[PDB]
C-alpha cells in the first residue's frame, strides 16, 4: 500500500513479475536493483471514505479563543471536568452533525467523539 | 570526564593574509561517506560552464574512483563571515577565513534517456492505449 | 481607571492618543488577524463570569 | 447526538434547517396572528388596510409585533466570518 524507494538512485519502485518462482519483485527503471515484496498486493481503493476525523484534529486546538466550552463532560484519560467540542469541519457533509471533544487540561490532549 | 570537568585557555591569532584560499566542501551526511576509500581525487573547476566562479568537479581515485558536483552558495559573508579555527602545537588558536561555500552531491552514472526520442515513444505510448478499445 | 482620568486633561498635560497606544491597552487589527481573534461587544456585558 | 432520521430525498442539513426552518415559520405565524387579534375599530392603520388603499396585513404586525427572519439567497443568513457570522457570537452557532 505504501511506496518503495531504490537504494541505488533513490527513485520510485515499480512492481514487476517473474516467471520463475511466482513472487512480485520491485524493480527500478534507471538502475536494476531488485527485492522482493512482503504483502503482496499493489493497488487499494478506499471508496466509502468513512475515515474518521479522529486521527486528523490535533490537540493544541484547545488553545482557540473562539470555541465552545463545556463542563458536562470530562476526560476520561486524565478526570478533567472541562472539554472544547466542534464539528466535522471538513468534506463529507452528509450527515455531519456529530460532536468531536478534545480536552482542555494541559498535555492532555485526549479526544473522543460520542 | 574531562568533558565535563575539562578545562583550558587558548591564544587567537588573525593572521592578515594565507599561502592559500579558504573554501568549505560540504557533503550529505545521509551519505555517510568513508573518506578512506578515497585512495585518491581530481578537482576541476565544472564544464557546462563552457573561473572562480566555476563549480567544482570532484572525480575520487584518479582513473576509477567516483564523481561529485559542487554548486557555490549564494552569500558566505553577506552578513557574517566564517572562520576556520585550528589548533597548533603552541596550543594557541589560530582562525582562517571562509573564502566560499561550495555544495557536494552524489552522481548517477547510469541511464541515458534521450530528448527527442523520448517525446516520440511518449506519443506511441499514448497513441496504443487509445487504439483497440472496447 | 487611572488611564480616564489623565486622558480627560489632553489640553495641559500632553497625554494622547500616541500615549496610549505606546502602553500596551488598544491595538490595531487587520481583517486576516481578525480570523484568529475573539471579540466581545461590550465590557459591562460580555466579561462576567 | 444523531437522533434525526433524513426524509426521502433530503440531506440531514435539509431535513436539519428545513424542519427548523419550518418551526420558525409556525412561530413567526403564531406572533403575526397574535399582532391581528389586537386592534380597534378607531385604528388608522386598520382603516387604509380594509378600505385597500395602502399597505397589507403583514405590516401591522410587523410594526406592533415582530419583524421576521432575514434571508439572503432566499436561505438563512450564511457564515461569513469562518463558522460565524459575526465576532460577537461563538463558532457553529445555530440558534434563531
Ligand atoms: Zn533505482
Ligand atoms: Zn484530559
Amino acid at each position: 500500500v505504501g511506496i518503495r524507494f531504490c537504494q541505488e538512485c533513490n527513485n520510485m519502485l515499480y512492481p514487476k513479475e517473474d516467471k520463475e518462482n511466482r513472487i512480485l519483485l520491485y524493480a527500478c527503471r534507471n538502475c536494476d536493483y531488485q527485492q522482493e515484496a512482503d504483502n503482496s498486493c499493489i493497488y487499494v481503493n478506499k471508496i466509502t471514505h468513512e475515515v474518521d476525523e479522529l486521527t486528523q484534529i490535533i490537540a493544541d486546538v484547545s488553545q482557540d479563543p473562539t470555541l465552545p466550552r463545556t463542563e458536562d463532560h470530562p476526560c476520561q484519560k486524565c478526570g478533567h471536568k472541562e472539554a472544547v467540542f466542534f464539528q466535522s469541519h471538513s468534506a463529507r457533509a452528509e450527515d455531519a452533525m456529530r460532536l468531536y471533544y478534545v480536552c482542555t487540561a494541559p498535555h492532555c490532549g485526549h479526544r473522543w467523539t460520542e | 570526564g574531562p568533558s565535563s570537568q575539562n578545562v583550558t585557555e587558548y591564544v587567537v591569532r588573525v593572521p592578515k593574509n594565507t599561502t592559500k584560499k579558504y573554501n568549505i566542501m560540504a557533503f550529505n551526511a545521509a551519505d555517510k561517506v568513508n573518506f578512506a576509500t578515497w585512495n585518491q581525487a581530481r578537482l576541476e573547476r565544472d564544464l557546462s560552464n563552457k573561473p572562480e566562479d566555476q563549480p567544482w568537479l570532484l572525480r575520487v581515485n584518479g582513473k576509477s574512483g567516483r564523481k561529485f558536483k559542487g554548486i557555490k552558495k549564494g552569500g558566505v559573508t553577506e552578513n557574517t563571515s566564517y572562520y576556520i579555527f585550528t589548533q597548533c602545537p603552541d596550543g594557541a588558536f589560530e582562525a582562517f577565513p571562509v573564502h566560499n561555500w561550495y555544495n557536494f552531491t552524489p552522481l548517477a552514472r547510469h541511464r541515458t534517456l534521450t530528448a527527442e526520442e523520448a517525446e516520440e515513444e511518449w506519443e506511441r505510448r499514448n497513441k496504443v492505449l487509445n487504439h483497440f478499445s472496447i | 481607571k487611572r488611564h480616564i482620568d489623565q486622558l480627560k486633561e489632553r489640553e495641559y498635560n500632553n497625554y494622547s492618543w500616541q500615549d496610549l497606544v505606546a502602553s500596551g491597552v488598544v491595538e490595531y487589527i487587520d481583517t486576516l488577524e481578525e480570523e484568529t481573534v475573539m471579540l466581545a461587544m461590550t465590557p459591562d456585558d460580555l466579561q462576567e463570569k | 447526538n444523531n437522533e434525526l432520521e433524513p426524509t426521502p430525498g433530503n440531506t440531514l442539513r435539509q431535513t436539519f434547517e428545513n424542519q427548523v426552518n419550518r418551526i420558525l415559520n409556525d412561530a413567526r405565524d403564531k406572533t403575526g396572528s397574535s399582532a391581528q387579534k389586537s386592534l380597534s375599530e378607531y385604528n388608522n392603520f386598520k382603516s387604509m388596510v380594509v378600505s385597500g388603499a395602502k399597505g397589507s396585513k403583514i405590516n401591522i404586525s410587523q410594526v406592533i409585533a415582530v419583524v421576521g427572519q432575514q434571508n439572503v439567497e432566499g436561505k438563512r443568513i450564511p457564515f461569513g466570518f469562518k463558522h460565524r457570522t459575526l465576532p460577537h457570537f461563538i463558532k457553529d452557532d445555530y440558534g434563531p
